[PDB]
């Protein structure tokens, strides 16, 4: 994942 | 209580209409409840947290947010000035690195962690988890979120900023959780916001003022920003006794402002988080  | 000259998002959430400036809310302010922030960590010493925040777990070399993402989200949850539930407890879970990257096994580990850790916390009014991250579809990630939700925690997840159907992104695509889209000042779907039937509700995600690292503040945009408004809202309603972890997401949609959003494609809900406050 990655941040949103 | 009433917060004058509040950030637009907080105001929006306590109004039936866009364009106001006051944030009306009950003084109880989500006290007695807990919000897990699963991101880049929290800058716990930030004066805005008044000492109500703390890091509980890292998956890296440090427990500090050298990114900002998590600290921003936590603020929207329950910081004095910028948050929904001003008297809640915050716990930081660092699943993402300072570069904002994170492998799926770590995010799954962080979720199981939360489901266990909550048992040794004092959170009488309930527990919430706010997850402003995502990636491509993954069943294991989804299943991790489901487990979390089933364990008795209000799970709220960002829909993503691909301006696509969220069904191809995780954990946004897990139906059991509370997938949150983003909106702007003018009651428009944020242009980057993902959409689709799996969405449960919208919140303010464009140009949101919040806490930042080095005791600062910053405006940024995203479904990450919307997610916390909802988690903060659930925390808030839980302390008031209106709903429970299991049914919070449903409750929030039943009680939402309906039909006000624009740029909402067929098949997506037109539902805007709303606290229904009345003095
Ligand atoms: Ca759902």
């Amino acid at each position: 994942a990655a941040p949103a | 209580a009433a917060q004058t000259n509040a950030p637009w998002g907080l105001a929006r959430i306590s109004s039936t209409s866009p364009g106001t400036s006051t944030y009306y809310y009950d003084e109880s302010a989500g006290q007695g409840s807990c919000v897990y922030v699963i991101d880049t960590g929290i800058e716990a010493s930030h004066p805005e947290f008044e000492g109500r925040a703390q890091m509980v777990k890292t998956y890296y070399y440090s427990s500090r947010d050298g990114n900002g993402h998590g600290t921003h989200c936590a603020g929207t949850v329950g910081s004095r000035t910028y948050g929904v539930a001003k008297k809640t407890q915050l716990f930081g879970v660092k699943v993402l690195d300072d570069n904002g990257s994170g492998q799926y096994s770590t995010i799954i580990a962080g979720m199981d962690f939360v489901a266990s850790d909550k048992n040794n916390r004092n959170c009488p009014k309930g527990v919430v988890a706010s997850l402003s991250l995502g990636g491509g579809y993954s069943s294991s990630v989804n299943s991790a979120a489901a487990r979390l939700q089933s364990s008795g925690v209000m799970v709220a997840v960002a829909a993503g900023n691909n301006n696509a159907d969220a069904r191809n992104y995780s954990p946004a695509s897990e139906p059991s959780v509370c997938t949150v889209g983003a909106s702007d000042r003018y009651d428009r779907r944020s242009s980057f916001s993902n959409y689709g039937s799996v969405l449960d509700i919208f919140g303010p995600g464009t140009s949101i003022l919040s806490t930042w690292i080095g005791g600062s503040t910053r405006s940024i945009s995203g479904t990450s920003m919307a997610t916390p408004h909802v988690a903060g809202l659930a925390a808030y309603l839980m302390t008031l006794g209106k709903t429970t972890a299991a049914s919070a997401c449903r409750y929030i949609a039943d009680t939402a402002n309906k039909g006000d959003l624009s740029n909402i494609p067929f098949g997506t809900v037109n539902l805007l988080a709303y606290n229904n406050y009345q003095a």
